[PDB]
RNA sequence: AACCCAGACCAACAGCUAAGGUCUCAAAAAUGUGUUAAGUGGAAAAGGAGGUUUAGGUACGUAAACAGCCAGGAGGUUGGCUUAGAAGCAGCCAUACCUUUAAAGAGUGCGUAAUAGCUCACUGGUCGAGUACUUAAGCGCCGAUAAUGUAACGGGGCUAAAC
RNA sequence: GGACGCUGUCUCAACGUGGAGCUCGGUGAAAUUGAAGUAUCGGUGAAGAUGCCGAUUACUUGUGGUUAGACGGAAAGACCC
RNA sequence: GACGGAAGGGUUUGGCACCUCGAUGUCGGCUCAUCGCAUCCUAGGGCUGGAGCAGGUCCUAAGGGUAUGGCUGUUCGCCAUUUAAAGCGGUACGCGAGCUGGGUUCAGAACGUCGUGAGACAGUUUGGUCCCUAUCUGCCACAAGCGUUGGAUAUUUGAGAG
RNA sequence: UACGUUCGGAAAGGAUAACCGCUGAAAGCAUCUAAGUGGGAAGCCUUCCUCAAGAUGAGAUAUCCUUUAAGGGUCCUGGAA
């Protein structure tokens, strides 16, 4: 599956020719290595290794320098990342924005972003009590089980705690615009992740 | 009416759709007469 | 964003001149209906003698709303007064002549004799 | 158990037979069956004939005797003559048309039917409205013409559909015929 | 002694041939439970 | 259709079978078939 | 706790037994003759029912029984009618109607306004001995169906490791 | 009870402010308390099981949340007799 | 499908008085669900005195969905607009150490009826405190320690689970 | 933050419920079944997304280090956390 590290650089949007306004995500893609190939024979499957922006020489182990070892003038990247099942490249190379060119549709993942400690009427969409009336029930659970049978709180009961800070890959965003010059992929609609996150972005399933 | 949308492929072609048989699996699907591509649903053809 | 118990002017010569939604038609919990949505109304004041009385239920078409809607061209129209339409069994307006303006989103939900007999078109 | 069980089998010249550990191998002028043989059942080859008979009496057996008598003498008569099943297809605007090794039926519905026909069986026609699967297995020909016939069963109002020809189609009536 | 281990061990090999009676090969269910409210998960042995 | 606990013949032409486990009717006239719940 | 076995003075790294079991979890079994294909065993009614083992009756037969196939399946006579039409088949009375009688009912069913028409009971050939309906006993099938999770052998599993 | 006006009462919630809550330093309780290397499900049972049988699940130990249970704690039931 | 017969379900109204009176807080509503299928709709069929359309009856099937308002404390029921359809039950008639006190079930007062009266009445109307900082188990999340058999740093196959 | 924007609820495959078969018995016929062999659904299992080797069954592998090295932690400046 063909993919690349890129960064969400934002959001704008653009002007179809005949005055149509289509929202997107731009997506900036810092050169893309081929660092390694993964063997049936050897590591049980098949997939290309794929790697992206460089470290600061001052902080590479080196166990990750080692790992480019035999590769010329690759120096150790910071996004490394596993595309299954591909071929027609081969350690050294070195991967075009423009593999997308034929491309309609893309996936993008990335990690979406975190909200911290949040409470259920955020969380999921938890209806509330009223706020008048002698209400003392505003933003709480309500009740969570039953009575005596279960005399338990079933698992996966949605409650409070932690929201947000999972991977997630979109599916189906239209391609827009593709600028090789700047480097650039321009998509319609939302992108998980903040501003200067790193995604993924792979051809689409469908 | 906004004007009854030519059933065409992305190709140009008509989207004229038939019926394989194979092994007691029956089977409507989607094909262009310019392209030859085959697909069953004529989403996967617009 | 007209709801249930909205108020709305009615901007047709059919003798009604406020009319009060009661329900928002197609869809099960559907909750607000945009500018060229059908919604049942009653009458809640109307032209002494007229072929409309206070307390008739009839379905109209909205013809303008308060709340700017999204366009393709990225346009917004944001009237100042809701105003609907009433219709007949055919869902073609009753009346005969349309006050004020409309927006244009009725031309794409194709009520193109509305569209017609109104003055202008935003 | 019953007479067709013990019957004997007569062989055609032209047509040769064989049984080897628990296997029948039946080959004739239009081709060559196979056919497998349980345990309880012994099938022997004398004086140009076939026979069966049972090493046990439980009803499995009994029923296998049968069985296997029956399944040989259609391997036999395919070997010699051929299986062939015909079909009709009744109905305004309703057509079939070959082409290769497929057939193309017009039936009313909004996609004209494709159909390949497996291997080891030939597709006849008459005219675009007549069809006759001809083959060495009797099983197979059966097995097409009720797939084909399941594209579109047959009605009683009017007839219409793929039937065998030698069915009976159960008729009712429509509209007029409840006139008072 | 049942208090101490003192048995050898055990390699069985071919463990795809086992041969069942019965209709136990279409039959005989296995089942599990995720822990989660309505979590039963069964599966044929066949299939398992 | 008459999904019954007693399957019993109607017409002389009714005939008994067992299949699978259950135990039909089957007729021509299509309107006396039967198994047995 | 209430059923079954069995009345504890104490100690023992002794033996024989009761109830209950002897595939294993978990101390204890094998051989012989039958049944069971439903995991019945390992819940349950009336009823339905060419399941099968065994035994016993009534129909029926090497002089051609059943089933299938090849023919006949008639006429007097719309049987008398009721009714508007009943011809065998809305319905009523019976078929104490004989006849050429292969054998043919005052016609078995379907469908016809009523007929027509297509078929059955019956009988002849072909083939070749069990068939066709009931009764008794042992295991079975459907019936059989509630809510936190397979949950009505303790479980694993077992076609005997069932009876 | 109805009408007018007005509104986050509601569809429908979101944001912000202030005192608590959160971490650290100092000071420092209460009711309760047979203990505890206290899992769940299906059953049985003084007839709603953390302690029994069968089976399943589960590395050890905390903190921030929420009360489903421990027929929670508090009041020798106020109702009935 | 008349007149009858044989069973299940354990939800309605009851029987019984076995657990509980050094306290098992009783009816609705709001928030939050989960499970059974005897299936309201969507799915797959059989047959119709099923022409088509629209149905009726029956089998399989619980994955998802199954409405908003006027009246009543109301469950229920009725009514007005809808929707492909506005299902039936269990879970202390789900859920008050989550909320609400309208009703039920205190002491006020008035009315109807009965009693000489004091008073009584699942007769009526109005007013009339809802306590508790979570120890364990359970669940929603984040860490500490430790193992994975040389010790670490990265990329991942996948049981299993949502 | 939604009152906003964008996207998703597929398609396909395997085994199947009810149903319909084909070839054929027991029972010379007939029969979907008894030997076989099939079609067949918002249902089941893969497939889509997320988590996942504490899965103690603790996986596979690329590189570094070889008596305290590789590497990790603490401290401090901070975040998209
Ligand atoms: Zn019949």
């Amino acid at each position: 599956m063909l993919g690349l590290i890129g960064k969400k650089v934002g959001m704008t949007q653009i002007f179809q020719k005949n005055g149509i306004v289509v929202p997107v995500t731009v997506i900036e893609f810092q050169p893309n290595y081929i660092i390694g190939k993964k063997t049936v024979d050897r590591d049980g499957y098949s997939a290309l290794i794929a790697g992206s922006v460089d470290l600061k020489s001052s902080k590479v182990s080196k166990p990750i320098k080692g790992q480019y070892k035999s590769l010329k003038d690759i120096e150790p990247k910071r996004y490394v990342i596993e595309l299954k099942g591909l071929d027609g490249y081969d350690a050294g190379d070195e991967i075009k924005v423009d593999v997308f060119k034929s491309v309609k549709y893309v996936d993008v993942t990335g990690t979406t972003k975190g909200k911290g400690f949040q409470g259920a009427m955020k969380r999921h969409n938890f209806s509330g009590g009223p706020s008048s009336h002698g209400s003392k029930f505003h933003r709480h659970l309500g009740g969570t089980g039953q009575a005596t049978t279960p005399a338990r709180t079933f698992k996966g009961t949605k409650m409070a705690g932690r929201m947000a800070g999972n991977q997630q890959t979109i599916q189906n965003l239209e391609v827009v615009l593709i600028d090789e010059e700047k480097r650039a992929l321009l998509v319609k609609g939302a992108v998980p992740g903040a501003k200067g996150s790193f995604v993924v972005v792979k051809k689409s399933k469908k | 009416r906004v004007g009854s949308k030519e059933l065409i492929s992305r190709w140009g072609g008509k989207i004229i759709m038939k019926s394989k048989f194979e092994n007691g699996k029956i089977k409507h699907y989607a094909e262009c007469q310019t392209s030859k591509n085959t697909a069953r649903k004529p989403r996967d053809l617009f | 964003m007209i709801q249930m118990q909205t108020y709305l002017t009615i901007a047709d010569n059919t003798g009604g001149k406020v009319a009060q939604c009661i329900k928002v038609l197609g869809g099960s919990k559907r909750r607000y209906a945009k500018i060229g949505d059908i919604i049942t109304i009653v009458v809640k004041q109307a032209i002494p003698n007229s072929s409309v009385k206070k307390g008739d239920v009839y379905k109209a078409v909205i013809v303008r709303t308060s709340k700017e809607v999204r366009r393709k061209n990225g346009t917004y129209v944001r009237f100042d007064d809701n105003a609907c339409v009433i219709l007949d069994a055919n869902l073609s307006p009753r009346g005969k002549r349309v006050f004020g303006p409309v927006a244009r989103e009725l031309r794409d939900a194709n009520f193109m004799k509305v569209v017609s007999l109104a003055s202008e078109v935003i | 158990m019953s007479r067709i069980g013990r019957l004997p089998i007569k062989i055609p010249d032209a047509v040769k037979v064989d049984v080897k550990d628990n296997l029948v191998i039946v080959e004739g002028i239009r081709g060559r069956l196979v056919q497998d043989i349980k345990d309880s059942i012994n099938v022997k080859v004398e004086n140009g004939s076939v026979i069966v008979d049972r090493v046990l009496n439980d009803k499995k057996a009994k029923a296998y005797h049968g069985l296997y008598r029956s399944l040989i003498f259609n391997m036999v008569k395919g070997v010699t003559e051929g299986f062939s099943k015909s079909l009709t297809i009744n109905g305004i605007g309703y057509r079939v048309e070959q082409q290769g090794n497929s057939l193309f039926l017009s039936l009313g519905y909004s996609t004209q039917f494709e159909y390949v026909i497996p291997d080891g069986i030939s597709v006849k026609l008459d005219g675009n409205t007549k069809i006759s699967v001809e083959g060495i297995d009797k099983f197979k020909v059966g097995q097409v013409a009720a797939e084909i016939r399941s594209l579109k069963k047959p009605e009683p109002y009017k007839g219409k559909g793929i039937k065998y020809d030698n069915e009976v189609i159960r008729r009712k009536v429509g509209k007029s015929g409840v006139k008072k | 002694t049942p208090h101490q281990d003192l048995g050898d061990n055990v390699i069985i090999i071919n463990a795809s041939k086992v041969k069942l009676t019965g209709k136990k090969y279409q039959q005989k269910l296995y089942y599990r439970h995720s822990r989660y409210p309505g979590g039963l998960y069964s599966d044929t042995f066949r299939t398992l | 259709m008459k999904v019954r606990v007693s399957v019993k013949p109607i017409c002389e032409k009714c005939k008994v079978i067992k299949r699978k486990g259950v135990l039909r009717i089957i007729c021509d006239n299509l309107k006396h078939k039967q198994r047995q719940k």
